[PDB]
């Protein structure tokens, strides 16, 4: 990316340092009263929540570059008791206290806008995904998720668009009724599970059944959307 | 980016 | 709400004036080439999208004071082909073109933060809804929705907390069956065309994260029944 | 506020 790298160098000019994490570590946790702004620069993470039993539920996955905040930018209070867990083997993240970012973001507007429109990408992402469910149910939800992963991670290959994610990573990505659905979707040759990776053969099928997540990605990341379209 |  | 009041004053201060909106009118639509930042000061609205076929899908509702922006603040392109339809009898809203908002934001940051944090509530709201649903299946989602409605529209009454939204919006397979459970369980009561609640803590038990979210995002309104 |  371009604007993420310019946000990186802006943070480094002002003295914010990158921290490195390894799988399973928490960049922030739901018990820390200090709330943070994480500029995830490289790696894959996931937002989790722990219930009364103590089981972990995964709510959202984020790849670098992206911004994740544990608190409201002004109140500094929790937006939800959530943990940000690393799942990629290693991750690079800039951890900024919620207090300081307001002063950093004020000095430069273009980098404010950058954080602003990352929230917009998340808001619109959630609305798009709800929508595709409201139209096609879990078929729309699963095709939508496969379409995003294809766009972000695809490499065209003889067999299909390989979703070049790490074996361990895709396994945990995909309580097993969805896998059952996958075997149904597989039979109609939209996807093939080959070389220990998913290969998409009919992207148009996914786009037709998950249209608003396809629209979302086009409006939110047209350059990425353009390579496979 | 965001996914799932 | 002092903070919402502040925003309303600040935009006027700079030369922007409120617009009134009758029910069914669109403050913006999905075919407009121009994107807008809407500061919905009063009234109720819904976001909608229209499919190829032409079917309307309701995606979310907004009560004032709130901010809805149809374009990315930087690129000025659509965040999604959505319409903002008034469903209350009337609504007052300030309609700002997305290219003009950055000039006001070029001046001050305090206000800019107020809008930033409204997005955060939106983000956490969707995360809260996913969590409850995943934990308590469809029972959690509807009780989640009833509890939010109970927090914003809930009126203490001897029969029970009345969800003070008329039949128009209250009526707006599985859902019918789950609701029958709720009424059978004496958690909810349906008299005079709108639901009443007598086991608020039952809704709270099966939508706990959503209850957490209202507490953290709208801590005054939460106080009303806790 | 938000809902639904």
């Amino acid at each position: 990316n371009a604007q993420a790298e310019e946000f990186k160098k802006y943070l480094e000019t002002n003295g914010i340092k990158p921290k490195q994490f390894h799988k399973k570590e928490l960049i922030f946790n739901q018990w820390d009263p200090q709330e943070y702004c994480i500029f995830l620069y490289d790696g894959i993470t996931k937002l989790t929540s722990i219930s009364e039993n103590g089981t972990i539920m995964n709510l959202q996955y984020y790849k670098g570059a992206f911004v994740i905040m544990s608190g409201f930018i002004d109140t500094e209070t929790s937006v939800g008791y959530y943990n940000l867990e690393v799942i990629s083997e290693q991750a690079t993240a800039y951890v900024i206290k919620i207090n300081e970012l307001k002063e950093l973001l004020s000095k430069n507007l273009t980098h404010f806008f950058y954080v602003f429109q990352t929230l917009q990408k998340q808001v619109s992402y959630s609305l798009a995904k709800f929508n595709d469910f409201s139209i096609n149910g879990k078929l729309g939800s699963i095709c939508g998720q496969l379409l995003i992963l294809t766009y972000v991670y695809g490499k065209e290959t003889p067999d299909g668009i390989k979703i070049t994610l790490d074996n361990l990573t895709m396994q945990e990505l995909g309580s097993s009724a969805v896998s059952r659905i996958i075997s149904k979707l597989k039979q109609e040759k939209v996807i093939v599970y080959k070389n220990s990776c998913f290969y998409v053969q009919n992207l148009d099928y996914l786009k037709r059944y998950a249209p608003k997540l396809d629209e979302w990605f086009y409006l939110a990341c047209p350059a990425t959307w353009g390579k496979l379209n | 980016e965001v996914f799932l």
